DNA sequence: TGGGAACAACACGATGACCTAAGAGGTGACAGCCGC
DNA sequence: GCGGCTGTCACCTGCTCATCGTGTTGTTCCCA
């Protein structure tokens, strides 16, 4: 998700489809795409 | 003329040439287009004086272009001939009010002939209503005024470029022949010492191939190219031999997947580069290639011949060989050298006449195509010139240009100067020219040839720096499209009034002095060293007899708007550029006063614009109301000038006009009878003179902010009138017709109490947000008419009205008084677009007083928002008690490096308190009395020429002799400073302050428009997100940089709330509002709809994108 | 000042703004101003 | 929302997503401004254009909820389904995906060793290619 | 180097269950209509998404191919139609990769389904990272 | 040509349906 | 509701035969194709 | 089999609107 968001969306998504590689929610960018509390600041599970 | 108001000028030298018409560049060009009587007068006048003029009008030769047209066999033919114009159906004001185009019918004599029979049949054909330009230079289209801005383009011709292969560190040369309309042939050398042609931007081939694709053979090639290694090497590398194989291989490379044939290749070559129809190297291009390659007098309306290509080869290979001079192919002695792309021989101006010529050419080409279709499809003996001509292509082409082109755009009617300088631009970004990103640097940078032709200083402050420019004050567009500037012929070192107009290329062969060069009673030069601007932008003094030309004026280089600025040489070019840019955003004010200190340029700038009502002929004034001026001419006629009163502009200002003459005055032709907005006595007045003291003040004018007294609010010094139109249309939907009815469904009596019997609001009424400007009702709404509702209504016995209330209402945040109403209808003769029955345009006017938030500025880029408005007592005051009007921080002046506003301030104070320096026998006084500015009554307006202005010493000396007010009181000391008092404590300030009068402009950046707010409103279609734009009540783009900021803070919940609840979460958007209005916790966010559309989109791209849980499929 | 094509004019501007630049002095001085304005315009996006 | 994966979309997967087949190259009637049938913007395969309505009008009444109409084939439910409901089209001649082939080199396939020009020729019906040889029987 | 480059893709397909047969398409899915809407513009006009034009092209050529197959047309005609259908789906997925782009109303290129994901204005970089928001305002700034 | 000239209103411009046309239900 | 007339559908296939203009980006990274 | 170079893929940036080729059928209107 983060790599597709940054650059080379076609190449990144094609490689991800070939590899059948899944994305885990962990990350900042890829957690603002889905619209979730970022894993930083006060959004950490400790503070949640 | 001699009737201009009084203004005292400090000029020490006399310019022998006055600034020509500031709109000649447009009106003369369009006179050439139509070829009307003014253009014929110009042609004969130029011929008498032995100048260079275009003897062939624009449309004449355009009809000549499409003159001969025949069918396959040419059994019949159609030709066009003398064209002429019928007077316009409507006048300019009629067009403006009734939403028409100011156009004149165009009629030509189209002749049809059957060559086999020899019959000829003539018939006059309606070629359409050609739009005309107003006297100003604007065009009226569809009810609105528009300007067609001239385009700065690369001129057609042959360009010889050079560069360096950086990997190999090797010289490379290139040649390129540009046509007006055809295609290019890029020819590169020295790649491997191998010359290669590139036809139509295809893959490159050796020269010898293409040169063999014509009559030239190997023996002759070696005969007249027997000295240069590169092309011998290419010939050795050449494999194809003979002509026919050459045509076949060029056909193969240009046109793959096609049978190689001699006929096809010959036809392709002839059609592409040697056909007078497809390929056009116009007289501009013909002249450029004749002068560069030295080719002597080819067909002046010709296309590239063999000789042109062989001459390009000779020139390029001689560039390779290191030759610098030679004899051009069949001509004179040329110099072998590489040329630039920014120089003003390699750039030209496509004016409005030539632009409309190009568009008419396309329209006539499509008309010719349809005529050919009807010529071959139909039969003789029933064909007349009308029978096969379809003029709709031409009409639609002209409408395409005047409605969609980037070079034809709405007039900037902020004030007379903005409109005037909109009509002197030399645009580059547009069709047939550069682009925003393609443009590099050397185009965006001022060239030594820009001097006197393009303005260095006036330029946009954004992406368009260097692209959009402005013609200099003395620029003259040549026939070919190059700019020319005047120069006095310095003959054996003695100056003369013989002015010659030179272009950049003829300018780069002469030595040019300066207008301010010292000169004696006899015109011979005084000092031995006379500085001169020599070729290549190389200033280098010479003896004087050596000198050959001199600048006609010391403000020849500057434009009009930048010439407004007094003391321009005391400012860095950055702030002069900003000031000239922002002077165009000045709102016009109710009462306008020309600047107390200004240039000798407001009068001519306002007179050569079109907002100042002038006198057509001498006479005497008869009747002077506010609305009209009737004058009895000396030739026995009468003229009644109707004056515009509070008419909305393109930008929402007012074009109120005020009379200048009383009912006994003897008029002369050209004299000003009324003044337009932002004008006083026919002199531009974009702002007002305010008394300013340079000082910090309690941190209110900190960081460029501004403080001004409440006097300017009471007196309405900086007030304006702004008009807003609210147009509404009554449609005819499927369920019936819409009607403008006063009886709006289910409303209280007070809302429509201020509505006319016909449903429209009453003129003069004052309106607030939510007021029904125009009452309208939908015929009905298919909301609830299902069988259930039908049964309910049948049992009720009352057929509840199903009409929708679509009443026009004032947009939220606007107020004013209804200044006007206009109603167009279908039942009457008023035209309307298909579908609309009625069109109601209501004008609401409002008065804006200067408030905290507005933006003021001066003529030196010294702009700042308004932070505080003080009571008149709180503001510092001088000794006799007068408060100052505005307070400006002195920090900005040296740091921003514009120490011309202080000079303006000093001269403004000096002019307000007039001086008397007659007979002092001092140098400054001696200069001022020989000029004639020694004695000046208080309040007199002074002129500061932009390079011959007041001296610093004179300002200081005069300050000592400023007529006193109370006894000998001269509040301002020779130091330029006065002793002030603290209006909030009363104690005198510790040190003197610098005070005086400066011209402050109110800019069109108005605080009311910018204030944009939102809680909920219109979302977008694909993404369920708030929409943009203020009029949509939009939201604020929370870019990704802001997401980074909130992530850096660690603000997790805030970012989640404002990425989902504040946008793009339908359920969240509804429930947050419900919880707040009812009062409850804001609900937890959900899944953005943007994510849903993303996954659906990339699913449609055939990617099995499934939101998976660790135990299965995670909730969508 | 920076001459055209990023060179150094041999003859300088022998006058401050208070004294008043000449015609050719101002025309030469605008080169660097234009160049700096364009440079800033591009460098904003470059840094972004 | 533990993870999000993407792979290749089979024919069966695409058929499983869809609810009907787009058969006509028609969007709406220019006159009556309504969806057509078995074309783009259709209402039988996608969702109803109006909340709680159907194409013909027998179930234009809002009372019905989730049933399938008996004449036009449009089920009665919310009108937002058109944002979510998908369709498919069955091709007659299979075609290659311009991403997985004729794309960036590292992702250009390479499962079948072939130069870009060879695939340019094969895919766009300009050259033949052998999919099978009976080498044992040939020998 | 070439061997390991190819081994990357071969191992990618080998290790995973997703078969390479998905790289050739026999069915094309259609994005839901509301994501590619057409709306009545005043004056009797219609503003429609480019995806509608591309879907129309592919359906046109698919139906013409089906007809040609039914009539038993010669090899040349069916080959030309199949090539055209290939190019149509190629334009549907990426308009600019091969050949000239399919322009829409003006000379500008049409929008491909993959052109809606990439670029500065794509979905990711214009609608999922940065959004216009509610409860927001702006105005000029003055010093207090 | 017949199919083109009849009611030529469908302009495939995504710069008005997405940005300028808002959702009817807000 | 009669004739008088406008659009949407259709079915065929008028002795003659080819585009059009527009069009100056720049800089990396790399893997092929062609040459040794 | 291993180089050059040579393209090709990434990034960086922004209101007008021109017709055929004939002839016929059926519905759907417009008038009365
Ligand atoms: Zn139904």
């Amino acid at each position: 998700l983060s790599a597709a968001s940054f650059q080379e969306t076609t190449r990144v998504l094609t490689d991800a489809a070939i590899n059948a590689k899944s994305d885990s929610l962990i990350g900042l960018k890829e957690n603002v795409i889905i619209g979730k509390l970022i894993p930083a600041g006060t959004g950490l599970s400790r503070y949640r | 003329a001699s009737t201009a108001p009084l203004r005292i000028s400090f000029a020490k030298i006399k310019e022998p040439l006055e600034v020509p018409n500031l709109l000649a560049l447009q009106t003369e060009s369009f006179d050439w287009l139509l070829g009307n009587d003014a253009w014929k007068a110009r042609v004969e006048s130029a011929l008498e004086s032995g100048q260079d003029v275009p003897t062939k009008s624009g449309l004449e030769e355009i009809f000549e272009e499409i003159s001969p047209i025949e069918d396959f066999s040419g059994s019949m033919s159609l030709t066009f001939r003398d064209h002429r114009f019928e007077p316009p159906k409507n006048s300019i004001d009629e067009c403006k009010d009734r939403d028409f185009t100011y156009a004149a019918p165009l009629f030509v004599t189209a002749e049809f002939t059957n060559n086999e029979t020899g019959e000829i049949k003539s018939q006059t054909v309606f070629m359409g209503d050609f739009p005309l330009m107003t006297n100003k230079g604007t065009f009226v289209i569809n009810g609105t005024e528009r300007v067609v801005v001239s385009q700065l383009v690369r001129s057609p011709g042959v360009y010889f470029d050079s560069s360096i292969d950086k990997t190999s560190d090797k010289d490379i040369f290139s040649a390129k022949i540009i046509p007006s309309r055809g295609a290019w042939l890029e020819m590169e050398i020295d790649k491997r010492d191998m010359v290669g042609v590139r036809i139509d931007r295809k893959r490159k081939q050796s020269v010898t191939v293409l040169l063999k694709a014509l009559g030239w053979t190997t023996e002759q090639i070696l005969e007249e190219f027997g000295e240069y290694e590169s092309m011998r090497a290419t010939l050795e590398k050449d494999h194809t031999q003979g002509q026919d194989d050459a045509l076949l291989d060029i056909y193969r490379k240009l046109r793959p997947g096609e049978p190689p044939t001699r006929e096809a290749a010959q036809t392709l070559l002839e059609n592409l580069y040697f056909n007078p129809k497809r390929y056009d190297l116009a007289k501009v291009g013909r002249y450029k290639v004749n002068k560069k390659l030295g080719a002597d007098e080819p067909l002046d309306a010709g296309v590239l011949t063999t000789d042109d290509v062989i001459a390009t080869i000779k020139y390029l290979v001689k560039l390779h060989a290191g030759e610098t001079e030679t004899v051009g192919e069949s001509g004179r002695e040329i110099v072998v050298e590489t040329d630039d792309i920014d120089h003003f021989g390699n750039r030209r101006i496509r004016n409005v006449g030539e632009l409309i010529q190009n568009q008419v050419r396309t329209g006539l080409a499509r008309m010719e195509r349809v005529v050919r279709e009807r010529m071959t499809t139909q039969d003789v003996e029933a064909i007349t010139p009308q029978t096969l001509i379809n003029i709709r292509p031409v009409v639609a082409s002209i409408k395409e240009f005047f409605g969609t082109s980037q070079l034809s755009q709405f007039m900037d009617q902020n004030n007379p100067l903005s409109g005037l300088t909109h009509k002197r631009r030399l645009n580059a970004l547009g069709p047939g020219g550069l682009s925003r990103e393609r443009a590099g640097f050397e185009v965006r940078d001022v060239h030594p040839s820009h001097y006197g032709r393009m303005c260095p200083i006036e330029t946009p402050e954004g992406p368009n720096i260097g692209l959009i420019g402005s013609l200099a004050s003395y620029g003259r567009i040549n026939p070919f499209g190059f700019i020319e500037t005047p120069y006095r012929k310095v003959v054996e070192g003695q100056v003369t009034d013989d002015v010659d107009y030179l272009t950049a290329d003829e300018e780069d062969r002469f030595v040019i002095a300066q207008a301010n060069a010292a000169l004696g009673d006899d015109m011979r030069f005084a000092e031995a060293r006379v500085l001169v601007r020599r070729r290549g932008g190389e200033v280098d003094y010479v003896p004087g007899d050596d000198v050959d030309y001199m600048d006609v004026s010391p403000r020849q280089m500057v434009s009009v708007a930048t010439a407004m600025i007094p003391f321009l040489e005391h400012d860095d070019a950055n702030r002069a550029l900003m000031g000239a840019n922002m002077m165009r955003q000045a709102v016009p004010l109710i009462k306008s006063e020309s600047p107390l200190v200004g240039t000798g340029m407001e009068y001519r700038s306002a007179a050569d614009a079109g907002d100042v009502v002038k006198a057509e002929k001498a006479g005497v004034v008869q009747e002077v109301s506010a609305d009209y001026i009737t004058t009895t001419n000396d030739d026995g006629t009468y003229i009644t000038y109707r004056l515009a009163k509070f008419s909305r502009s393109n930008q929402g200002t007012s074009v109120n006009q005020k009379v200048i003459v009383a009912e006994g005055d003897r008029i002369i032709e050209g004299q000003v009878l009324a003044d337009g907005p932002a004008t006083e006595n026919g002199e531009m007045a974009l702002g007002k003179n305010l008394l300013v003291a340079f000082m910090p003040w309690e941190g209110h004018n900190y960081e460029d902010a501004i403080i001004l007294s409440q006097r300017l609010v009471q007196d309405d010094v900086l007030s304006s009138i702004h008009i807003e139109e609210h147009e509404v249309d009554a449609r005819d939907t499927k369920l019936g017709p819409e009607e403008i009815t006063r009886d709006i469904p289910n409303v209280s009596e007070e809302v429509l109490a201020d509505l006319d019997e016909r449903g429209i609001i009453r003129i003069g009424a004052e309106v607030v947000a939510g007021d029904i400007l125009v009452g309208k009702v939908t015929p009905k709404g298919e909301t609830e008419l299902t069988p259930e509702e039908r049964l309910l209504r049948a049992i009720f016995g009352e057929k509840a009205r199903e009409v929708r209330d679509t009443s026009l209402k004032v947009p939220h945040g606007e107020i004013g008084k209804v200044i006007g109403v206009r109603v167009f209808d279908r039942e009457e003769g008023d035209e309307l677009p298909p579908g609309v029955n009625q069109l109601v345009r209501v004008y609401v006017a409002q008065k804006r007083k200067i408030t905290d938030g507005d933006k003021l500025a001066g003529r030196h880029g010294n702009k700042g928002v308004i932070s505080k408005i003080n009571p008149i007592e709180d503001m510092p005051f001088l000794e006799d008690g007068t408060p100052v009007d505005i307070i400006l921080n002195p920090l900005a002046v040296p740091s921003r490096m514009n120490p011309g506003q202080v000079l303006e301030i000093h001269l403004g104070w000096l002019a307000s308190r007039g001086w008397d320096v007659s007979g002092l026998a001092e140098e400054w006084a001696q200069r001022l009395q020989v000029i004639g500015a020694d004695k000046v009554e208080p309040g007199t307006n002074v002129a500061t020429p932009v390079f011959d202005g007041a001296r610093e010493d004179e300002l200081a000396g005069l300050l000592q002799h400023t007529i006193p007010n109370r006894d000998g009181e001269r509040m301002v000391l020779p130091s330029g400073k006065a002793r002030l008092f603290d209006g909030r404590s009363g104690e005198p300030f510790p040190e003197p302050i610098s005070v005086g009068y400066m011209y402050i402009l109110k800019l069109h950046h108005l605080v009311d428009d910018k204030l944009h707010a939102r809680s909920t409103g219109p979302y977008s279609m694909i993404t369920q997100q708030p929409l943009g734009g203020k009029a949509q009540f939009g939201g604020q783009r929370f870019g990704e940089m802001e997401v980074w900021a909130l992530e850096a803070y660690g603000a997790a919940y805030a970012l989640q709330e404002l990425l989902t609840i504040k946008s793009d979460d339908v359920t969240g958007r509804v429930k947050v509002y419900e919880a707040i209005v009812k009062g409850e916790n804001i609900p937890e966010p959900g899944i953005p709809e943007s994510f849903k559309v993303l996954i659906k989109e990339m699913q449609s791209l055939c990617l099995n994108v499934e939101v998976l849980s660790s135990d299965g499929m995670s909730i969508e | 000042v920076s001459n055209a094509k990023n060179e150094t004019i041999p003859r300088p501007i022998k006058a401050s703004f208070r004294e008043g630049l000449s015609v050719l002095e101002y025309f030469i001085s605008t080169h660097g101003a234009r160049k700096g304005l364009a440079d800033t315009a591009l460098r904003t996006a470059d840094s972004g | 929302f533990d993870e999000l994966r993407i792979g290749l979309a089979t024919a069966d997967d695409i058929r499983q997503w869809s609810h009907g087949e787009v058969k006509k190259p028609e969007t709406i009637n220019y006159r009556t401004l309504k969806p057509e049938k078995d074309g783009l913007f259709c209402e039988k395969i996608f969702g109803p254009t109006r909340d709680w309505e159907c194409y013909c009008g027998k179930y234009k009444r809002v009372r019905f909820k989730g049933i399938i109409c008996e004449r036009c084939g449009v089920e009665v439910t919310r009108a937002k389904v058109r944002r979510e409901r998908m369709g498919h089209i069955e091709l007659a001649a299979p075609v290659t995906h311009i991403w997985y082939f004729k794309g960036v080199p590292s992702r250009l396939g390479y499962l079948l060793d072939l130069a870009p020009k060879d695939l340019e020729k094969v895919i766009y019906f300009a050259a033949y290619m052998i999919t099978f040889v009976d080498e044992e029987r040939r020998t | 180097t070439r061997a390991l480059k190819r081994l990357k893709v071969v191992s990618a397909f080998l290790q995973t269950s997703n078969s390479p047969k998905g790289m050739v398409l026999d069915c094309v899915p259609v994005i839901p209509p509301d994501l590619r809407p057409m709306v009545q513009l005043d004056g009797g006009r219609f503003a429609t998404s480019d995806l509608n034009d591309l879907y129309r092209r592919v359906i046109n050529r698919n139906n013409r191919l089906k007809r040609l197959l039914d009539l038993g047309a010669p090899e040349i005609i069916v080959n030309n139609e199949k090539r055209m259908l290939q190019e149509a789906v190629d334009a549907l997925f990426d308009n600019g990769r091969r050949g000239r782009p399919v322009t829409g109303p003006g000379n500008r290129p049409l929008k491909s389904l993959s052109d809606m994901l990439k670029g500065k204005q794509g979905r990711f970089r214009q609608n999922l990272l940065g959004k216009r928001v509610d409860y927001s305002a702006r105005s000029v700034i003055v010093v207090g | 040509q017949r199919a083109a000239m009849r009611h030529p209103g469908s302009t495939a411009v995504p710069s008005d349906e997405m940005p300028e046309r808002p959702d009817d239900s807000l």
